[PDB]
């Protein structure tokens, strides 16, 4: 399975 | 055509991924 990393919030929308 | 929050982007690893900027979670494949 794909590495998930723990999400982190890039340029919101 | 790309819902309300959803958002197709990249890691720099060159791993795309949508993110729901709703509910803030991480999808790697499409909901269809």
């Amino acid at each position: 399975r794909l590495d998930l990393p723990p999400y982190e919030t890039f340029e919101d929308l | 055509f790309l819902p309300p929050g959803w958002e197709m982007r990249i890691a720099p690893n060159g791993r795309p991924f949508f993110i729901d900027h709703n509910t803030k979670t991480t999808t790697w494949e499409d909901p269809r």
